[PDB]
């Protein structure tokens, strides 16, 4: 048991510096969504 | 006024390359923080 | 502007001295830039 | 000029409508407007005193109407979409 | 929250989600 715990205690770690260090699947969404919009903008003129 | 003068040294052109110089802004236009 | 100085033949021909200075000439082509602005408003950089 | 409302403008040939508010904006002084990331004028500087303005639109979307349904009652709330009331 | 990263004019809007994020 206590040797679980401390392997699952450093695996949390790890998670917390990845992320401190991507988030891709998100970031593009947000970006596909903005490039349509100033699409949308930039047909007007 | 004109004259002529005596011009006693002129020579074949010497050269050098516009290192990034030469930019002026191409508008009355504020921009800011941003790629144009 | 011309150095006519006093040691010089005076003359309109020859009676001047051409001082020291020097220049560069280049010629502008029809081109795209990407200028970049700051937040103060003024081109920090560019691409040719 | 006169701000904090909506008007039509035109300053030295710039021509729109919206509402003008004092700026923090520091054009340098050869500068007359400001744009946008999307190119569309939001920034101003006043041809007679040299302060800049801001520009916002007038124009804010959808009236919305919230119903208990018709079987239970007749008196309604209605939403604005985007407004400061 | 923090790793993730205004065209009024034109008749474009963005509506609020029904649950904020304190929500989710």
């Amino acid at each position: 048991q206590k040797l679980i715990a401390n392997q699952f205690n450093s695996a949390i770690g790890k998670i917390q510096d990845s992320l401190s260090s991507a988030l891709g699947k998100l970031q593009d969404v947000v970006n596909q969504n903005a490039q349509a919009l100033n699409t949308l903008v930039k047909q007007l003129s | 006024q004109c004259v002529n003068l005596t011009t006693r040294t002129q020579l074949p052109p010497a050269y050098t390359n516009s290192f990034t110089r030469g930019v002026y802004y191409p508008d009355k236009v504020f921009r800011s923080s941003v790629l144009h | 502007a011309l150095h006519r100085s006093y040691l010089t033949p005076g003359d309109s021909s020859s009676g001047w001295t051409a001082g020291a200075a020097a220049y560069y000439v280049g010629y502008l082509q029809p081109r795209t830039f990407l200028l970049k602005y700051n937040e103060n408003g003024t081109i920090t950089d560019a691409v040719d | 000029l006169v701000k904090n409302k909506c008007v039509n403008f035109n300053f030295n040939g710039l021509t729109g409508t919206g509402v003008l508010t004092e700026s923090n904006k520091k054009f340098l002084p050869f500068q007359q407007f400001g744009r946008d990331i999307a190119d569309t004028t939001d920034a101003v500087r006043d041809p007679q005193t040299l302060e800049i303005l801001d520009i916002t639109p007038c124009s804010f979307g959808g009236v919305s109407v919230i119903t208990p349904g018709t079987n239970t009652s007749n008196q309604v709330a209605v939403l604005y979409q985007d407004v400061n009331c | 929250f923090n790793k993730v990263t205004a065209q009024k004019f034109n008749g474009l809007t963005v509506l609020p989600p029904l649950l904020t994020d304190e929500m989710i």
